[PDB]
């Protein structure tokens, strides 16, 4: 049936501008309904942004109609959605939508990243006990990885062997890099006594990291 | 353009209950108001439209009602697949718009933090770092209030928290909060807490560690 | 072919 698909540029600096392209299939866009373009930011919170309609009208959601676009090419049945002097406020996720009762169907969405940074492979730490802090039966070793982008990271401990009782938080952004933290709780009667590694790995750096907790001095 | 008020922020509750969430607009907006599902990784689908018209698909467990201002998605019998975000909007006026949306999370006995809290390792000062981390584990419910003291003064610069959601399994919360100052910074001080007051305590959890302390 | 309001 209907089914509809999102690509574009991944990561931009910002004040630049760029096209989303969203490519349906099972259906024509000159045959009927309005053709949306929506985001979403990193909160849940949904946004309209522009739409064209199948006979060809365009419109666009006030507070951004001085920065965008939409356009289509019935030929290849696609429609695009162009954003000028892009800000940080943008980085969301966006999707394309058709519009008739209500939001019909949507696509994956794909994600939008405004930053100037560059990528940079990302600093892994062991955390080891603070000598007095372990309550009897189970011990909480961590793992810092801080000032990598872009994203995402991928931790995990003893090359997966670890499973229960771990603890991966979402990224954050520690001036224009992100740190992530992972946390894994075994018996008290493993670490000293059985190496314990955590593996992170950054695909866009290339990178990738084993890091063993040893006690502390 | 008419504003979209969804009331229940978060709603917590049990498998087979009954939970009637609520939207409302500024101005008339007639029957036009759908309501979405989002499951967590997952894009929004349509549920209801028109109102209360049932979307193609839509099991019977959801009904929606109201005529522009007041309307409400009523779902029967809750069920573990509906553990999710719900959202509304109109189509009545012009600029399309969303609610904050409606996170309908899962109700389970009560949960005090396991809480840790970690020294810079020698490798990160090495570098000239200090970082302290602290982790507030599988807890419940959400809302809990941690707080960095320093030789005992309470400190706000360079914390960066971070909570997971809800866990798929034991249906808990986990938070990791960090501090970050330079090896300068770090080494004048030398009792750092990590305090944290959670509602399963009328006193605040903390741990700590004396820098002097190997 | 019957769009909402706001659509068209």
């Amino acid at each position: 049936q209907v089914k509809l698909q999102q690509s574009g540029p991944g990561l931009v600096k910002p004040s630049q501008s760029l096209s989303l392209t969203c490519t349906v299939t099972g259906y024509s866009i000159t045959s009927d309904y309005a053709w949306n373009w929506i985001r979403q930011f990193p909160g849940n919170k949904l946004e309209w942004m522009a739409y064209i309609s199948y006979s060809g009208s365009t419109t666009y959601n006030p507070s951004l109609k001085s920065r965008i676009s939409i356009t289509r090419d019935t030929s290849k049945n696609q429609f695009f959605l162009q954003l000028n002097s892009v800000t940080t406020e943008d980085t969301a996720i966006y999707y394309c939508a058709r519009g008739g009762t209500g939001f019909d169907y949507w696509g994956a969405g794909t994600t939008l990243t405004v930053s100037a940074a560059a990528t940079t492979p990302p600093s892994v730490y062991p955390l080891a006990p603070g000598s007095a802090t372990a309550a009897a039966s189970m011990v909480t070793l961590g793992c810092l990885v801080k000032g990598y982008f872009p994203e995402p990271v991928t931790v995990t401990w003893n090359s997966g062997a670890l499973s229960s009782g771990v603890h991966t938080f979402p990224a954050v952004l520690q001036s224009d890099l992100y740190t992530l933290s992972s946390s894994v709780t075994v018996p008290s009667s493993p670490w000293p006594s059985e190496t314990v590694t955590c593996n992170v790995a950054h695909p866009a750096s290339s990178t990738k990291v084993d890091k063993k907790i040893v006690p502390r001095d | 353009d008419i504003v979209l008020t969804q009331s229940p922020k978060s709603m917590s509750m049990s498998v087979g209950e009954k939970v009637t969430l609520s939207c409302k607009a500024s101005e008339n907006v007639d029957t036009y108001v759908s309501w979405y599902q989002q499951r967590p990784e997952q894009p929004p689908a349509l549920l209801i439209y028109g109102a209360s018209n049932r979307y193609t698909g839509v099991p019977d467990r959801f009904t929606g009602s109201g005529s522009a201002t007041d309307f409400t998605l009523t779902i029967s019998s809750v069920q573990a697949e509906d553990l999710a975000d719900y959202h509304c909007g109109q189509s009545y006026s012009y600029p399309l718009t969303f609610g904050g949306g409606t996170k309908l999370e899962l109700k389970r006995a009560d949960a005090a933090p396991t809480v840790s809290i970690f020294p810079p390792s020698s490798e990160q000062l090495t570098s000239g770092g200090a970082s302290v981390v602290c982790f507030l584990n599988n807890f419940y419910p959400k809302d809990i209030n941690v707080k960095w003291k320093i030789d005992g003064s309470e400190r706000q610069n360079g914390v960066a928290n971070s909570w997971t959601a809800q866990d798929s399994k034991d249906s808990t919360y986990s938070m990791s909060s960090t501090l970050t100052l330079t090896k300068d910074e770090y080494e004048r001080h030398n009792s750092y807490t990590c305090e944290a007051t959670h509602k399963t305590s009328t006193s605040p959890v903390v741990k700590s560690f004396n820098r002097n302390e190997c | 072919h019957q769009l909402d309001p706001a659509f068209g």
